[PDB]
């Protein structure tokens, strides 16, 4: 409810925090 | 056995049949004719060929190849030397 | 820090991936 | 209802989905779609394939880069028991626990899958070694990839000319690449191979550091430019040799001598190079051979026009062949298309049996995944060579303008060619398929005598007169000796080509009646399959059932019903119907090594010998015996050795299969249902309003004929890639 | 072309001959002489779809068209919905 | 005598061929036939592809390993009639079914409506250009390549 330009922010911020600490991890629990 | 420099003698043949024209008549690459810059229509598909042009030297520079094929090749290269040699130079005779 | 070289599959396999198909939903519009 | 696709313009404002598949496949057609002229067109390959070489590069760099710093290297240069290599890392989050068991393999820690391409050998074959000295990789050829790309755009720059009409002369170039490129391109090879690499396999390392300092020998170049070469050739290497490392090293580049080894088969270390060298006269005798304006050599007319060898008076012309094969772009690529297509397996059929690296067959495993690759492929050429052959006809090619003249009459002639080539198959075929039901009605019926069984002589013939010293035999002139060669001997075919029968890797092997089938079910192959080729390309043009089938020549696929009933006559539906033949050549073929090789390497011969002269036995054993180890490998007993692969090959069966659909389904049943679940949403809440953009249909008339293929292909070419790695790995053989 | 498919022949009589072919072929033009003088190979063909039901029956002897259009709408495949 | 063995005359791998297959047709001690009179395995099936002893003739006959025959025919030490004697025969035979094939239609094209007499058989085989076959001697050997199916018809 600022769309006024965004969509670009929420794919690079949202979706590089659902998949860098999503993938990672400090101690395995592994494949 | 082999006859190494019998053919090595033998290549140096006929490429010495190109030292050729760099010196005789006029300039380099019969000038540049028609290399870079396209010729029209004629480089258009084409030209040219002439089954008349294998003389002029057939005779002369067919000397070329016993050149240093003769006394340059199995008889030891340029024995009349000197002409500054100590930043060493020789040069040696390794036949 | 210990065992953690994991981001080159998601930003290929998955985001890169994202980028495109988002993306490339300009061959519909832009 | 908008404006888009930016090139075509009928796809560009096609409501339907059309608009998308036929946008992704009409992209790299220029010749001949809007935006187009013959100055951009061919610029517009130009910088395209310069964005080639430049893919080439990316796909090398990581190649020498998951190596480096894992995936076994000061490893396997301490000694390469057929254990296991290394190319990367497998990392799946969908992977059990079972990351643990193999799949996980010995030295690395990680899973990971092991070069089945030979790079480990050459990387290695040439020199190049050291786990500190190695990390060099990327870092150049990328260094390198990357300038791939600056000419494309710099040569795609007006200003700075990317040149247009300079790309029909032929004579320059070519008077220039079979000098400049080839002879040089080899040369600087022996230059390197020699200075640095020969130095490095049977001798010491080289220190990035020094390079003057380092010297093959003691005194130089020596005489060499004295004409007095031959003293190379003399205690070159030996054999007690300890490959690598010296003391039985000698020192002394180029040879022809000493040979095979037990400690590695391969060429000599030498001979790859006096060979590069020996070459790089020819084609820098060669190149300078045609004009480029200084004023000598040759016209590439007027050395055909009035050449002609059998011509003279024998009324068959030979006009400019040449502003038709320069005019053409497709005669171009199509007579560069094959020649690859030839050599590609010339290649792949000489990269066995002499294997040029260090531990290679031997191997056994990424010898026999890697003479295919290179058998498919060089098939998978062949077909477009053919196919860009039947373009030029239609497209280009000109009736007026080539007319009494050799290409034509091939036209004009051309009823017979396609019927003298459909006599060889039909003959070819049934005479092939008498022996082989005859041979296995016979089996089955108590008989293993009664069997047909030609011996194949004409080729052990090629064999007993050159080296397969088989249990004696006279021959008149040569009875093995009186006569020998008497102006041979000692020089030249010394132990090499003389490696007889060897039963392990003896070159050539010993021929019999189950290779004088299959030999002649490889014949019926490249035949039938260009029949279809010949054929597909003599009449791209036209037809008494479509006499005027052109403009447009290839792609057209269907016609309507009427006339006879008219359909798959495009010359690319021959094509389209050509690509099964050469999927089953190349099938025959490479099936064929391997049972062979696989029998001929961890047990017998005997089995390829009375089970390959007949047919089902091609089936039990091999087929069914030898698939074993890769299926109860998902077993109901946990994932053992094997899982990407029988996975794989389950992928293999269904891909295949799923191009059936595409293949017996013709777009009308399809469409028409589409019709009326696309009466669905419209029809339906929580689901009405919500448009598409582009108007559901089904897929075009042409479209599908590939698609199933280029499904019916993957599938089959995914499965034996699939099954032979999946089989030559435990093996036995 | 944009429909561009060729049936003419040389009569271009049609009488038991042909008339089957939603809309497209609003034809009997007759050209200053050909027998039963009535010639040509079409109307105006931006209309309809891509039969060849268009030969099928009375000639074109050569070829007999088909698809060849490429250019192709929507009220030229039935489906644009 | 070639690439493979020799013969018959001594081919020990052939040999055990013919004993253990074939006599295991045996392997069935009895299996009642005391003296019977149906069950013929018992008599020949065995016997005709067995009393084909140390004798088949005697053909030379190369054999390999595992002693199955391999044929060379080359036209040497034994070996000619294994492709020409039958390959002639099998030229002769065919040639004499298209002669004829070029014949019971090169008879037809004429006369009044002649436009599928085909389908039905005018002459059954032919029966009357028939033997044209036998009766060739030479005949296509030079009438085919002079006059009739003459280059002009070419
Ligand atoms: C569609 C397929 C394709 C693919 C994916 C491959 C893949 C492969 N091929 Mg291959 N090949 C193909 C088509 C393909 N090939 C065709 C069509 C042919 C026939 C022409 C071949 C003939 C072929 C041969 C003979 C061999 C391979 C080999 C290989 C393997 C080695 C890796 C490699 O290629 O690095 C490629 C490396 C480069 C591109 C860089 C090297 C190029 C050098 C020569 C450039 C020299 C330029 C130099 C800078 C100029 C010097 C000038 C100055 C310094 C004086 C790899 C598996 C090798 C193998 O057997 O592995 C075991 C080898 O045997 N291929
Ligand atoms: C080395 C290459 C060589 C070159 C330089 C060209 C160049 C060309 N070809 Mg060509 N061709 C070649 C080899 C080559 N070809 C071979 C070997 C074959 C068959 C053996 C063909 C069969 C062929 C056909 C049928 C046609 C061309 C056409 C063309 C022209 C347009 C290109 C195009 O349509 O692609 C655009 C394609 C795409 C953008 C991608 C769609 C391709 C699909 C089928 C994917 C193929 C399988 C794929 C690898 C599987 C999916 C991967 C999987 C792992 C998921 C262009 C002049 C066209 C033409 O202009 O002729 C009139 C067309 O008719 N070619
Ligand atoms: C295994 C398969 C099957 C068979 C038997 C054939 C056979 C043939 N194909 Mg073919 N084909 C196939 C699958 C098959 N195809 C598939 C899947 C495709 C791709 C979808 C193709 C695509 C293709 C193309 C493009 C062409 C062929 C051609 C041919 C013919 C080539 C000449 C030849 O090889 O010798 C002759 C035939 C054989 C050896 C097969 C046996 C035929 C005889 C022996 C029948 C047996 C008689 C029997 C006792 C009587 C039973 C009948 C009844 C009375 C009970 C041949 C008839 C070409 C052609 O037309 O050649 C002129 C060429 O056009 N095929
Ligand atoms: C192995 C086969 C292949 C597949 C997958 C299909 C699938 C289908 N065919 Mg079919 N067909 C085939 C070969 C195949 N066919 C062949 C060879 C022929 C003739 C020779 C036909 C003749 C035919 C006819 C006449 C009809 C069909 C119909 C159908 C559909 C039936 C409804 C259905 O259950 O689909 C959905 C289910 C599947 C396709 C199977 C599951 C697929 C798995 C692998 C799941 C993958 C999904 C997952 C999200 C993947 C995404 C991952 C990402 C990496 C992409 C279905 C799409 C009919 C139809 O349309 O009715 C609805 C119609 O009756 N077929
Ligand atoms: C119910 C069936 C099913 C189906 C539909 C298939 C289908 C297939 N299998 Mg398959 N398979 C099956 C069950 C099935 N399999 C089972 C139960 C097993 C045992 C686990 C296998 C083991 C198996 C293996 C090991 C292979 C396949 C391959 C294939 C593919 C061959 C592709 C092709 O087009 O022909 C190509 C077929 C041939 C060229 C001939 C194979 C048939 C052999 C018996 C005869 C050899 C040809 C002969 C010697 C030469 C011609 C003689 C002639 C000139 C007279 C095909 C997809 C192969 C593949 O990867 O395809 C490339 C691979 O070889 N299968
Ligand atoms: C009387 C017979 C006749 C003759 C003289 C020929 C002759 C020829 N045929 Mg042919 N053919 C015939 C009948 C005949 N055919 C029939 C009935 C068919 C089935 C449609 C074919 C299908 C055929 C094909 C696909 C091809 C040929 C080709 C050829 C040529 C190559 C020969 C070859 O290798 O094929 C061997 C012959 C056959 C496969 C034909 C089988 C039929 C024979 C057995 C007919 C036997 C007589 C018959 C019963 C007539 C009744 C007798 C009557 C007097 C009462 C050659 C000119 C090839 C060509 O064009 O290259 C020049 C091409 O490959 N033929
Ligand atoms: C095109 C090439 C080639 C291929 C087929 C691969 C393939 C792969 N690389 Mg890789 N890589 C390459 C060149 C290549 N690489 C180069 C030149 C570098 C040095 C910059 C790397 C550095 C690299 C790292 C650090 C990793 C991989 C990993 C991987 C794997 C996961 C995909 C990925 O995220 O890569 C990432 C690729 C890059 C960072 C390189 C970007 C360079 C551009 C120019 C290439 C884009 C080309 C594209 C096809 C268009 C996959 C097997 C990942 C892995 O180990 O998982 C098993 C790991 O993350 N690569
Ligand atoms: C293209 C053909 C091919 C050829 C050249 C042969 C040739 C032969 N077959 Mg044969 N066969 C074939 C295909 C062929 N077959 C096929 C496809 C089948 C399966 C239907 C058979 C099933 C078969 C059987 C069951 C038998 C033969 C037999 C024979 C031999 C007996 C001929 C004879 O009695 O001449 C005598 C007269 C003159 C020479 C005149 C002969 C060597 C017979 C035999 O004795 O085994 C070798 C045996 O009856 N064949
Ligand atoms: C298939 C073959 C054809 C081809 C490609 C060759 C090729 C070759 N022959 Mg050769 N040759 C052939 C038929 C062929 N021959 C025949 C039919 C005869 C019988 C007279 C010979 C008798 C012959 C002799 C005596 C020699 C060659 C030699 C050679 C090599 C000459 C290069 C050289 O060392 O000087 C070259 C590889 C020479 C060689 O180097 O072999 C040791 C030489 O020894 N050939
Ligand atoms: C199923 C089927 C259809 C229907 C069309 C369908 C089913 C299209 C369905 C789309 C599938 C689900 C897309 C999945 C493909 C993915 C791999 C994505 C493709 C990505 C590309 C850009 C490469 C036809 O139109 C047709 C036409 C002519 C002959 C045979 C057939 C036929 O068999
Ligand atoms: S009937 Fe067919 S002119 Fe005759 S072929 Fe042309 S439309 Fe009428
Ligand atoms: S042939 Fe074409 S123009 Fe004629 S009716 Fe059919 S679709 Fe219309």
């Amino acid at each position: 409810t600022k769309r006024g330009l965004l969509l670009k922010f929420l794919i690079l911020g949202g979706g590089s925090l659902l998949t860098y600490v999503s993938a990672n991890a400090p101690q395995d629990v592994l494949p | 056995p082999s006859l190494v420099i019998s053919l090595s003698t033998g290549l140096s043949l006929f490429l010495g049949r190109f030292v050729f024209f760099n010196f005789q008549r006029e300039n380099m690459a019969k000038q540049v004719p028609e290399q870079n810059g396209m010729s029209h229509f004629e480089a258009g598909d084409t030209r040219a060929k002439e089954y008349v042009s294998l003389l002029k030297s057939n005779d002369p520079v067919g000397f070329n190849i016993v050149d240093v094929l003769a006394w340059g090749s199995i008889g030891h290269i340029v024995a009349y030397y000197i002409l500054a040699t100590a930043s060493n130079g020789y040069d040696p005779s390794f036949f | 820090m210990i065992n953690l070289p994991s981001l080159f599959v998601p930003l290929v396999g998955l985001l890169f991936p994202a980028v495109a198909m988002a993306s490339l939903f300009l061959h519909v519009e832009k | 209802a908008l404006r888009i696709p930016r090139f075509s313009q009928g796809i560009a404002q096609d409501p339907t989905t059309r608009r998308i598949w036929f946008g992704i496949a009409t992209a790299h057609d220029f010749e001949s779609h809007d935006d187009i002229t013959e100055g951009r067109l061919y610029q517009n390959i130009f910088a395209s394939h310069f964005g080639q070489l430049a893919i080439i590069f990316l796909w090398t760099s990581g190649n020498l880069f998951h190596v480096a710093w894992q995936g076994n290297f000061e490893a396997w240069v301490q000694d390469p028991f057929h254990v296991r290599p290394i190319a990367h890392a497998i990392w799946d989050p969908h992977f059990g626990q079972p990351a643990v068991e193999a799949f996980t393999r010995g030295g690395a820690l990680g899973p990971v899958n092991n070069a089945y391409s030979g790079v480990y050998q050459w990387w290695y074959t040439i020199g190049l070694r050291t786990n500190e000295d190695l990390y060099t990789g990327a870092i150049f050829l990328l260094f390198l990839s990357f300038i791939s790309l600056l000419a494309g755009w710099l040569h795609l720059q007006p200003k700075w000319k990317p040149s247009v009409s300079w790309f029909k002369n032929a004579e320059s170039r070519l008077n220039h690449h079979l000098s400049g490129l080839f002879g040089v391109s080899s040369l600087a090879w022996a230059g390197h191979l020699v200075h640095v690499a020969i130095p490095g396999s049977r001798g010491e390392y080289v220190r990035w550091n020094n390079f003057l300092d380092v010297l093959p020998y003691p005194q130089g170049l020596g005489p060499l430019l004295t004409g007095q070469w031959n003293l190379y050739a003399q205690n070159p290497s030996s054999s007690n040799h300890l490959f690598g490392t010296t003391q039985g090293a000698g020192t002394a580049i180029l040879t022809i001598l000493g040979g095979f080894h037990p400690q590695t088969q391969s060429l000599w270390l030498t001979d790859v190079a006096h060979h590069h060298l020996a070459i790089a006269f020819l084609f820098l005798i060669g190149g300078l051979m045609y004009r480029t304006n200084f004023g000598i050599g040759h016209s590439i007319k007027y050395i055909l026009e009035a050449h002609i060898p059998p011509g003279g008076r024998l009324g068959r012309g030979h006009k400019g062949l040449y502003d038709t094969i320069n005019n053409s772009i497709h005669f171009q690529l199509g007579l560069a298309l094959a020649s690859l297509g030839v050599i590609t397996s010339l290649v792949a059929q000489h990269m066995y049996s002499l294997p040029a690296y260090a531990f290679i067959a031997q191997d056994f495993t990424t010898q026999a995944a890697l003479y295919t690759h290179h058998q498919y492929i060089a098939g998978f050429i062949m077909t477009g060579a053919f196919a860009h052959g039947p373009i030029f006809f239609i497209r280009d090619y000109n009736p007026e303008q080539n007319a009494d003249n050799v290409l034509a009459r091939m036209l004009e002639h051309k009823e017979a060619i396609i019927s003298h080539l459909s006599w060889a198959s039909l003959f070819l075929g049934f005479h092939t398929l008498g022996l082989y039901v005859h041979n296995d009605v016979m089996l089955a019926f108590g008989t293993p005598e009664k069997q047909i069984l030609i011996e194949p002589i004409f080729a052990q013939w090629i064999q007993s007169a050159h080296g397969k010293t088989t249990y004696g035999f006279d021959i008149p002139l040569s009875s093995t000796n009186g006569p020998a060669l008497n102006a041979g001997r000692n020089i030249w075919l010394p132990g090499w080509l003389n490696a007889i029968n060897e039963n392990s890797n003896s070159l050539f092997l010993t021929i019999g009646p189950g290779d004088f089938l299959v030999h002649h079910a490889i014949a019926l192959g490249l035949h039938t399959t260009t029949l279809i080729l010949v054929k597909g390309a003599l009449d791209a043009r036209g037809s008494k059932l479509m006499p005027d089938k052109k403009d447009f020549g290839y792609s057209f696929p269907c016609d309507g019903p009427g006339r006879g009933g008219t359909c798959d006559i495009s010359a690319w539906d021959d094509f389209y119907l050509a690509v099964f033949w050469m999927l089953n050549t190349i099938g025959w073929v490479t099936f064929y090594w391997h049972w062979k090789h696989i029998t001929l390497w961890r047990g017998n011969v005997s089995q390829f010998n009375e089970s390959s002269t007949y047919l089902m036995g091609w089936l039990r054993d091999y087929l069914w015996l030898n698939s074993s180890q890769l299926i109860n490998g998902i077993t109901p007993l946990v994932c053992n050795s094997l899982s990407v692969w029988a996975w794989m090959f389950l992928f293999g069966h269904l891909v295949w299969a799923t191009g059936f659909m595409f293949l017996i389904s013709w777009r009308g049943y399809w469409q028409e249902l589409i019709e009326t679940l696309a009466w669905a949403h419209e029809r339906t809440p929580l689901a009405n309003l919500i448009r598409w953009r582009d108007k559901p249909v089904a897929l075009s008339i042409v479209q599908a004929r590939l698609v199933g293929l280029v499904h019916f292909s993957v599938g089959y070419i995914f499965t034996y890639a699939a099954f032979l790695i999946a089989s030559t790995s435990g093996k036995f053989g | 072309m944009s429909h561009s498919v060729k049936i003419y022949d040389t009569c271009i009589g049609c009488t038991q001959c042909v008339r089957a072919c939603p809309t497209d072929v609003l034809e009997m033009i007759p050209w200053g002489g050909c027998k039963a003088k009535q010639i040509a190979s079409a109307p105006r063909t931006e209309d309809c779809v891509g039969c060849k039901r268009c030969e099928s029956a009375c000639p074109t002897d050569f070829l007999s068209v088909r698809v060849y259009l490429w250019h192709e709408t929507t009220r030229s495949m039935g489906l644009a919905y | 005598d070639i690439a493979g063995l020799t013969p018959c005359k001594e081919s020990k791998q052939f040999a055990k061929r013919e004993k253990q297959a074939l006599k295991k047709l045996q392997a069935s001690l009895k299996l009642y036939a005391d003296d019977s009179a149906p069950a013929l395995a018992i008599k020949a099936t065995m016997e005709k592809t067995k009393k084909r002893f140390d004798n088949y003739g005697k053909y030379g006959l190369l054999c390999g390993s595992d002693g199955l025959p391999h044929l060379i025919v080359s036209g040497d030490q034994r070996h000619w009639g294994e492709f020409i004697t039958p390959g002639i025969l099998f030229l002769y035979i065919a040639g004499w079914i298209g002669w004829v094939g070029r014949s019971y239609l090169i008879a037809i094209r004429d006369e009044k409506k002649p436009t599928q007499k085909e389908i039905i058989i005018d002459v059954p085989l032919a029966s009357s250009l028939l033997f044209r076959g036998f009766s060739w001697p030479v005949a296509a050997y030079r009438e085919l390549l002079n006059g009739e199916l003459v280059d002009n018809n070419f």
